[PDB]
């Protein structure tokens, strides 16, 4: 109770395992990513799928 | 971001010294001197 202003969606939630909001969720699954070698990738680069 | 060969691994966290990888940092301290590890 922030004197009445509504702040639940910009306050994280406990439910999700990454403590983002709604907000920041609509904004990362709005903008696509290439899914580069950030993640480890050679493993699936070895076996030709 | 790979893997680390010769630093262990501890349940701790402190100021990123020398930083590694996606939230690892690695140190040295005296808990005899070795480098760790840490998040
Ligand atoms: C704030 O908004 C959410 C939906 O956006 C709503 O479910 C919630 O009840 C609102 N908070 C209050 C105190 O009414």
């Amino acid at each position: 109770y922030f004197g009445g202003f509504n702040f639940s969606q910009i306050l994280p939630d406990p439910s999700k395992p990454s403590k983002r909001s709604f907000i920041e969720d609509l904004l990362f699954n709005k903008v696509t990513l290439a899914d580069a070698g950030f993640i480890k990738q050679y493993g699936d680069c070895l076996g030709d799928i | 971001a790979g893997c680390l060969i010769g630093a262990e691994y501890v349940n701790n966290s402190y100021e990123c010294d020398i930083p590694i990888g996606a939230g690892i940092c690695a140190s040295y301290q005296t808990q005899s001197q070795s480098i760790i590890a840490y998040t």
